[PDB]
């Protein structure tokens, strides 16, 4: 579990921290339940910082991830939906209905927030390139988000 | 090599029948060869002469090669035991491209068992480097096959020495 | 690589037993000749077929000849000449013929002989223990060697299946064994107009007599038999060959293997 | 497999028939038990044909009598004693399907399930396949067409089409299971089969109804979707059977499919390809869909589709046969789904020729002419960009475009330069041009 | 555990029983049966894939009991 926490915020690879959390997960199997959540909470994070949210609905419909459900999981399901939906508004709903169970600083915080800016980046621009001079609050009403954070997020990017 | 043998026919003898029925297998494919090609019948090349020595193999095949007034090329088995590797399968080959670069010739193989072991595997030996000489010369028996020429004849004492390898329709059948 | 693809007529060369030729042919071909839909799937395809028929029917034939629908070239070795030394480091010699038939990919492996003189002399159980069995191993482990990517397979053309390592019969192990015996009557019958095809004499088309005296005789020994016929129209001189001239040659390639045998 | 021992083919000669008269209506088992013992006696003795008989003679038996669950049971105890001889279960196995296809019954599906278990316990490649497939396309015919039995016969083929196949016999296997695949309505395993057995071709250059049915049954498993030029890929596919069987109503409605489809497909250079190797061709000439490929091909011309629904809409009501047609757009949803698409279609490709001819174009005039409002034109022009299809430019404030990249000064003194060049070379040509004509016209 | 669990290898694959095999089998041949993993018909490696790389290029040296 170290050496996948360790990679995760060395974030150079994510399929390493995915095996490391898969091992320390199945060390834990239904031995210690805190270190067991929080090991298949960081494998599922990880997972859908791949960038492929497809192999989580199998990875939670297995055996032994129904066996620890808990709301934590379902909402790190919802959030890999969100990434289906490459909604950054969904994974900003999802935070918000379970902000307590995805508060912690310690790599779930700060991941969320990476991803957040990723998903952010990248809405920005898909939706960039026709544009040569577009208005401000046009680029907001399609990302659906206000105007502050909008102008923010495009200025921290071109900074 | 010898370029031409000169000893006759009628010096041998004994064996008439022998002699006369390995004649009609390689002396009549040599000057009436135009005969088996009409006729549709590819003559068989391989003849093994099995028989204690002193029993004129060695004088029989130069009579038949004079005979046949064609190459003659004699070889000699027992030496063709050679350490270095792939040596004799090498001797072999030339051989075999000599007696086709040169007529319709009579290869005179000596000391068959020498060459070819009855499969006999022992502790002290097995035939392991011969079997690779012995499987060349399998591979060059069906090299003359189209145009049939180039005879192989094959002396030895014991003929029950030799596995069922050699012994075939297009390879060694005529075991006299 | 000593024999390649190109080949005669074997296929109609053969003549006896063409149901057995093509029920070969169904079991080898398809894995060789799309092995890729064998990975597509997930299967394993078989690495060969055994061959019975001591004298008989010629397994070599078979060998050539059903490589008319495959492209291939098959190639002929001895299982001594593949142990050479009795290590189990004779498993360098077959990495080499193998590598040889990856370079040749469309390539097939034929046995020469692996039961040596499974009629009689020394089996699998005696002489060399193991040792035979132990190298046939070898190549069974190299069932991994990429058949999905690799056009090779391997026949097995031993002469009586009696003494085959049953250990080497079981799924994932040369599996697949076609029955050759003597041919019968109808065989023969086809195997001596095939032989008689090359010849074109008066003499007649009286088979069935032929067949009734050499019943049980070899396709090899009928070729024989045929060349016989040839020599003895040719020790007489004559540009003739009449069916007294088949009776002759079958009494004496009979009478020849009665005392041999 | 292994040597006879002792053969009883005079016993068996001398009881067996004597034995069913003994038991003609099978109420007897001391009979089926004793030919048991014998064919086990025989089974020790290793004698392949003997057993074969008897379990013959014993299926011939149930059938007459007609006991349904005897005979299920037996059957089970017969292939399960000890494997007995393979040659003679196989046997047993085609006997019992040449008699299950005889009698319709209502537990015939059970006869059918209870082979079905003997024959899969392994065995298959070997020893006799085309039973199991067989009883596989029984059930299929039994149950009338379902998922399960289709999902069934979907798992069932792979072994004995690779291990033995018929060129015949094995393919209409695969086509009679895919139908049923695509009637379940299974989309990805379905695609999945079609794109691992259409790999074995070259056989169909001597087909009679094969390659159009399965090319018949994957035009809807593509269109379903979201495929476009595969579809007139393998129409043109389906056209050129007609080419060597002459029937005049399914080629001239394969010609107007194809010629749709290939039109309609998304714009690539491959698409380019394949409407410039239709166009022109010979046969073609006589139908209306000649004037719509001529028209919506080349020449970059206003693809207005609310006037083309009328100057070559006249398919969707009355054409020639129009019954390709009415299968595209006159159906209701998925005909009006295909009315979108060609709708877009026209839209995008009035948009590409826009691009190679107007540099900047107003936003009225390019929402004017692809028929759509400011919103949505601007969306269209979004999604072309992303695809990286068009070089576009936009100030949407000021709501004006531009398709042309910014000269970098380099290249730009560059082409001046090839310019100056091409001039120079002008003059070389022309100074030796008019000295050499003016040399001809002064000899006099 | 480089390519990741033998790229999602089973549960019951544990090499405690083809790692104790006091048969030298160098890292190479360590590193060459971990990619003797290349059986494709699965997604997945079982002990079977194991029990063959093992099994491949391998010398029979036992016989620890007398010494112990
Ligand atoms: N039929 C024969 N007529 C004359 N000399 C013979 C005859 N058979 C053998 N010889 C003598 O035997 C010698 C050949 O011996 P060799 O070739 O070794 O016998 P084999 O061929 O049986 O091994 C010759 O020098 C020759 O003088
Ligand atoms: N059915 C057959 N038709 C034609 N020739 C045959 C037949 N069977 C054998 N032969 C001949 O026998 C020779 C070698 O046969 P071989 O493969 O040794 O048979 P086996 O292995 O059964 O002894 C070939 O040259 C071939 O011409």
């Amino acid at each position: 579990m170290q050496s996948g926490i360790i990679h995760a915020a060395e974030e150079k690879d994510w399929k390493t921290a995915y095996s490391y959390f898969y091992e320390a997960f199945e060390g834990y199997d239904s031995i210690d339940s805190p270190k067991a959540i929080t090991s298949l909470k960081y494998m599922l994070l990880c997972k859908i910082m791949l960038n492929t949210p497809e192999d989580v609905q199998a990875l939670v419909s297995g055996k032994l991830a129904l066996r620890y459900a808990g709301r934590q999981t379902e909402a790190l399901k919802c959030v890999a939906q969100a990434s289906k939906n490459r909604s950054l508004a969904d994974f900003e709903k999802a935070l918000t209905d379970y902000r307590a169970e995805l508060r912690d600083d310690p790599i779930i915080s700060t991941h969320l927030a990476k991803l957040y800016d990723n998903l952010l980046e990248q809405n920005l621009i898909r939706v960039i390139e026709p544009f040569s001079r577009v208005q401000i609050e046009h680029i907001s009403s399609l990302i659906k988000l206000s105007k502050a954070d909008v102008e923010r997020k495009l200025s921290q990017m071109i900074l | 090599v010898d370029e031409r043998p000169t000893e006759q026919y009628s010096d041998i003898g004994g064996l008439d029948k022998q002699i006369q029925e390995l004649v009609e297998a390689i002396v009549l494919p040599m000057n009436h060869k135009e005969k088996f090609e009409n006729l549709g019948i590819q003559p068989p090349k391989g003849v093994l002469m099995y028989g204690p020595p002193g029993t004129g193999k060695t004088l029989l095949a130069r009579a038949c090669a004079a005979q046949t007034k064609a190459t003659f090329l004699k070889l000699a088995g027992p030496q063709l035991v050679q350490m270095f590797i792939g040596d004799g399968a090498k001797l072999v080959r030339d051989a075999f491209a000599l007696a086709k670069e040169k007529a319709p010739s009579i290869i005179f193989i000596d000391e068959l068992d020498a060459i070819g072991t009855k499969r006999f595997d022992s502790e002290k030996a097995g035939d392991r480097e011969v079997q690779r000489t012995m499987l060349e010369l399998l591979n060059q028996l069906d090299g003359f096959q189209p145009n049939t020429q180039v005879k192989v004849i094959a002396a030895t004492n014991r003929v029950d020495i030799l596995d069922p390898a050699l012994l075939r329709s297009g390879r060694l059948d005529r075991k006299i | 690589m000593s024999h390649e693809d190109p080949g005669n007529v074997s296929y109609s060369e053969i003549g006896g037993l063409s149901e057995q030729i093509r029920e070969l042919r169904e079991v080898i071909e398809l894995p060789l000749t799309n092995p890729e839909l064998f990975q597509r799937v997930g299967i394993i395809p078989p690495k060969g077929c055994l061959l019975y028929g001591p004298p008989g029917t010629g397994k070599t034939l078979l060998a050539r000849a059903v490589a008319s629908q495959l492209d291939c070239n098959f190639l002929k070795v001895v299982s001594s000449s593949i142990v050479d030394k009795y290590i189990g480091e004779s498993a360098r010699l077959i990495r080499e013929m193998f590598n040889y038939a990856r370079d040749h990919q469309p390539c097939i492996i034929f046995m020469d002989e692996i039961d040596a003189i499974g009629g009689r002399r020394f089996s699998e159980a005696t002489s060399a223990d193991r040792e035979i069995q132990r190298t046939l191993m070898e190549l069974l482990n190299q069932m991994d060697g990429f058949d999905t990517l690799h056009r090779v397979k391997m026949i097995m053309a031993t002469n009586r299946p009696d003494t085959l390592d049953p250990a080497l019969l079981r799924p994932g192990r040369l599996d697949r064994k076609i029955h050759i015996d003597l041919p019968n009557e109808q065989a023969r019958l086809d195997i001596l107009k095939i032989h008689a095809g090359p010849i074109t004499k008066h003499g007649e088309i009286d088979y069935e007599a032929i067949v009734k005296l050499s019943d049980g005789f070899n396709g090899a020994d009928l070729r024989n038999v045929c060349t016989e016929a040839g020599m003895f129209a040719i020790r007489a001189d004559h540009d003739f060959v009449v069916q007294e001239d088949f009776m002759k040659a079958v009494r004496k390639v009979a009478d020849s293997k009665k005392l041999e045998s | 497999i292994v040597k006879m021992e002792v053969d009883y083919s005079a016993t068996v000669d001398q009881r067996l028939p004597e034995c069913a008269k003994l038991a003609k209506e099978g109420r007897l088992q001391e009979v089926i038990e004793t030919l048991l013992s014998l064919e086990k006696q025989t089974r020790t003795a290793s004698d392949m044909v003997s057993t074969s008989r008897i379990l013959v003679a014993v299926v011939k038996m149930c059938y007459e009598a007609k006991e349904w669950d005897l005979l299920n049971e037996n059957i089970m105890l017969l292939s399960k004693r000890r494997s007995q001889l393979k040659q003679a279960v196989a046997k047993m196995v085609q006997q019992c399907c040449t008699y299950v296809e005889e009698i319709t019954d209502l537990p015939i599906k059970l006869r059918l399930i209870d082979t079905l278990r003997m024959v899969t316990e392994g065995k298959i490649y070997v020893e006799i396949e085309r039973a199991r497939l067989t009883k596989t396309l029984a059930t299929i015919k039994e149950q009338n067409g379902d998922v399960k039995e289709a999902a069934s016969i979907l798992q069932e083929l792979q072994v004995e089409t690779y291990g033995s196949m018929e060129k015949k016999e094995r393919v209409e296997f695969i086509l009679e299971q895919m139908r049923l695949c695509l009637a379940v309505k299974d989309y990805i395993r379905t695609q999945i089969i079609s794109k691992k057995i259409n790999t074995k071709f070259f056989q169909e250059e001597n087909t009679e109804k094969l390659k159009l049915k399965y090319y018949n049954l994957m035009i809807q498993l593509d269109q379903h979707e979201g495929s476009y030029l595969s579809i007139c890929k393998h129409y043109r596919a389906i056209y050129d059977t007609p080419c060597i069987q002459a029937e005049s109503e399914k080629w001239q409605q394969a010609l107007k499919s194809v010629v749709l489809y290939v039109i309609l497909a998304p714009f690539d250079n491959e698409q380019s390809d394949l409407v410039h190797r239709i166009s022109g061709d010979k046969k073609l000439e006589e139908i209306p869909k000649y004037k719509d490929l001529l028209k919506l091909f080349t020449t970059m011309e206003l693809m207005r589709w609310s006037t083309l629904v009328e100057d070559y809409g006249m398919e969707l009501r009355k054409g020639s046969l129009e019954s390709p047609a009415t299968d595209v757009f006159g159906s209701t949803e998925e005909g009006e789904k295909r009315w979108k698409d060609l709708k877009n279609r026209v839209v995008e490709h009035n948009i590409r020729i826009m691009a190679k001819y107007y540099t900047r174009i107003t936003m009225k005039r390019m929402a004017q002419l692809l028929d759509l409002s400011v919103d949505e034109s601007e969306a269209f022009l979004s999604n072309l960009v992303v695809n990286k299809t068009i070089f576009a430019k936009v100030d949407r404030l000021a709501g004006i475009i531009n398709f042309q990249r910014p000269k970098d000064p380099n290249n730009l003194l560059n082409d001046w330069s090839q310019k100056l060049n091409s001039l120079m070379s002008l003059v070389n040509k022309t100074t030796h041009l008019i000295a050499k004509e003016e040399m001809i016209h002064n000899l006099q | 555990s480089k390519m990741n669990l033998s790229e999602e290898v089973d549960l019951e694959d544990y090499v405690a029983r083809p790692d104790k095999i006091s048969g030298a089998d160098i890292n190479s041949i360590c590193q060459e049966s971990g990619m003797l993993a290349v059986r494709e018909n699965r997604y997945i490696v079982l002990a079977k894939d194991f029990e063959k790389a093992y099994k491949t290029v391998i010398k029979k040296d036992e016989q620890e009991h007398e010494f112990y």
